[PDB]
RNA sequence: ACAGGUUUGG
């Protein structure tokens, strides 16, 4: 049997280490007439703008390239025990899986 | 009515009554990012034991406690469902909804992903109708609400005395659920591996029921 | 219970108090199993274990509320406020 | 029926201003409401898999509305994926008076 | 007896602290 | 009828101690499984109290030895050219191939830091990849 | 002290 530990030694997530500024290949699975969810695959879901360029060529299912910018967006404020999660992740759009 | 009791209490005898340590393993909840939570302000005061680390600001929720409260929860809710009790699956979440209602609706079950009214499990006899029956048991899918406080029905439960079973995160509340199972609730692949792996539980235990009972009929 | 009639407070108290019940572990069904002393928002209760011949020597709710749970034995002091309800 | 209230109004003429005050026999259907199915069966067991949300049939209509708008989604990427156009406008309905 | 356990070291991705325009001058 | 008390104890015990009174006639379905099989915890209430003072939590950090070297890689050539796929549970990064040259050149007598680096660095092209040094 | 009455629209 392998333990969890070992299989989270040998994890990509942990083979990446900090997530900022990584370049993270992820499918879209949502789509909206001009926000695009994309599923870089980590734990959330990141929101990105459809582009000017190659703008039809982005469909549900559609595997692209992202520079991973922040895992999940929490912040604190005046007067809060907890953080304020946006259960999103930030990341940018350059790219479609060139190959 | 002697014979009938024996329906009821075969199953206590044995711990793994339904076989359902092959349905997952560490590895089968590893690769569902189950492990995963949520960043380590957001965290729980109750969720320290739950945890295993954390990896750059985000919380890791180790897997085999994981695993070995998973496998008490599908057994109890494979038993209750076998011994013919009302399962509702309850979450508040606008991603999922029409995968646990699509789970609720081929599993037999009820289900409830709306919002959730106020007098629902203590002014039932007045909410729902003249005489109505209780679930026997709630499966949270989603323990917070989308206003990331706990749900009504986790105390309302509690309040009525029904048996409750709980996916809790990094940020959840497990004081109440009789059954938590520290693992991710906020990733689709973990969301679904919970929902198939309750399908197959209440699936098996309606099936074994009915070939009990014929058993039951051959026996006399 | 609070209602504009008296009756009709009296029915929803009735109604209510049966939707909340403790059970008191009572030992020898007739005193309690050690001496308490608790300290509510202002009450101060002290309650000691008493053998079979000290009967009921409670403030006058207290010993309607153990003939009601069973405690045929006890004694009880109360200090600071003496609010029903707490 | 035009026979029915005819013979009524001549039967029982009653001289009031309200109309739904006067004397009417009509099938039960139309003077009683549309009163509810029973929900659950002799063991307690409720029919319906939303019973418990309060309004069974409400979320009931929501939910095969949402399933069948996720099935033309899919069918739709699909359809996209092969390079197929078969679909028309079937919204506008003005000519027609549709509400 | 495990190996992949972590240890408790420091953290390699501490990101240097920013310094101001007169950080280190006179 | 019942105990609505959330705060006094566990369904449970408040389920235990009804029928032990002789108040709650019928015993419910699920007390014999909880019975049989039951959780590891008891679900009593707990008021989540918040933690003042020197007091901390009780976790730790999860930090191994490759990540000493994951973060001079990450720090002399930033991310990798191929780009990370977190999608293959057995994916191998450009990182993950440098500290797997770095742990055998550490087992092969080395003890240098710069020849431990360098000397990795330039094995990486025996395979054909590409290192962007950002200056 | 086994306590009770009494401040106030409450
Ligand atoms: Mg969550
Ligand atoms: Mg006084
Ligand atoms: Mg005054
Ligand atoms: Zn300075």
């Amino acid at each position: 049997v392998e333990s969890f530990a070992s299989m989270l030694r040998h994890s990509p997530l942990t083979q990446m280490g900090p997530a900022k500024n990584k370049l993270v290949i992820g499918q879209i699975f949502h789509i909206v007439e001009d926000d695009l969810y994309i599923d870089f695959g980590g734990k959330f879901h990141c929101v990105c703008k459809r582009p000017e360029v190659d703008g039809e060529k982005y469909q549900k299912g559609t595997r692209v390239r992202l520079r991973l910018l922040d895992l999940e967006l929490t912040s604190r404020f005046l007067g809060a025990t907890t953080d304020t999660t946006i259960l999103e992740a930030d990341a940018v759009l350059l790219g479609l899986q060139e190959s | 009515n002697d014979l009938r009791d024996r329906i009821l209490s075969e199953p206590l005898k044995h711990a793994d009554f339904f076989n359902l340590k092959e349905l997952f393993s560490v590895r089968s909840l590893f690769d569902a990012r189950v492990h995963l939570g949520h960043k380590a302000g957001c965290r729980h005061r109750f969720m320290e034991p739950y945890l295993f680390g954390s990896r750059l600001g985000q919380d890791i929720i180790d897997l085999e406690q994981t695993a070995a409260h998973l496998q008490l929860a599908l057994n109890f809710t494979a038993h209750v469902a076998y011994r013919e009790g009302i399962i509702l699956f309850v979450s508040r979440h606008r991603q999922f909804a029409h995968l646990i209602e699509t789970t609720a609706r081929d599993c037999g079950e009820y289900a409830h992903t709306r919002y959730f009214k106020g007098g629902l499990l203590t002014n039932a006899p007045l909410l729902l109708g003249p005489g109505v029956r209780l679930p026997d048991l709630i499966i949270f899918l989603h323990t917070l609400n989308n206003v990331f406080e706990p749900h009504v029905a986790v105390r309302d439960a509690a309040k009525m005395n029904i048996p409750t079973v709980g996916i809790v995160d990094t940020n959840c509340n497990p004081a109440l659920i009789t059954y938590p199972v520290p693992g991710n609730d906020d990733s689709p692949p973990a969301v679904r591996l919970f929902c198939r792996l309750f399908q197959v539980a209440i699936s098996r235990a309606k099936e074994k029921r009915r070939q009990v009972e014929a058993l039951y009929r051959l026996q006399g | 219970g609070k209602a504009t009639e008296r009756a009709d407070a009296f029915r929803k108290a009735k109604n209510r108090a049966v939707h909340y019940l403790h059970y008191i572990e009572r030992y020898e069904d007739h005193t309690i199993y050690h001496d308490i002393s608790l300290k509510f928002k202002r009450t101060h209760i002290k309650m000691k274990k008493q053998p079979r011949g000290y009967g009921l020597h409670c403030h006058r709710a207290i010993m309607t509320i153990c003939r009601l749970i069973g405690i045929k034995d006890l004694y009880a002091k109360v200090s600071g406020s003496v609010n029903m309800l707490n | 029926q035009e026979d029915i209230d005819r013979a009524i109004a001549y039967l029982f003429p009653s001289g009031l201003f309200e109309k739904r005050a006067r004397p009417i026999m009509k099938h039960p259907e139309e003077i009683f409401p549309k009163q509810r199915a029973i929900q659950w069966g002799e063991d307690g067991r409720p029919f319906h898999f939303l019973f418990y949300t309060g309004k069974q049939s409400y979320y009931s209509l929501m939910h095969d509305t949402y399933g069948k708008l996720l099935d033309v989604e899919k069918h739709h990427n699909q359809l996209r994926a092969k390079d197929l156009l078969a679909e028309k406008t079937k919204i506008l309905k003005d000519p027609i008076g549709s509400r | 007896s495990n190996e992949d356990l972590p240890v408790p070291m420091e953290n390699p991705y501490k990101e240097p602290l920013k310094k101001c325009i007169l950080c280190e001058k006179h | 009828a019942g105990s609505r008390l959330e705060t006094v104890g566990s369904i449970f015990s408040r389920t235990r101690d009804l029928i032990r009174a002789g108040v709650l006639k019928e015993k419910p379905l699920w007390l014999d499984i909880y019975n049989a099989f039951p959780p590891l915890r008891e679900p009593v209430f707990r008021r989540p109290r918040l933690r003042y003072g020197k007091a901390k939590a009780a976790v730790q950090d999860i930090f191994y030895h490759e990540d000493r070297i994951r973060a001079k890689f990450y720090s002399a050539y930033g991310s990798g050219p191929k780009a990370f796929d977190l999608f293959n549970p057995n994916f191998k990064s450009t990182c993950q191939r440098f500290v797997e040259k770095y742990i055998e050149l550490q087992r092969l007598g080395e003890t240098d830091e710069e020849k431990l680096f360098v000397e990795a660095g330039k094995a990486l092209l025996a395979e054909g990849v590409t290192l962007r040094r950002v200056g």
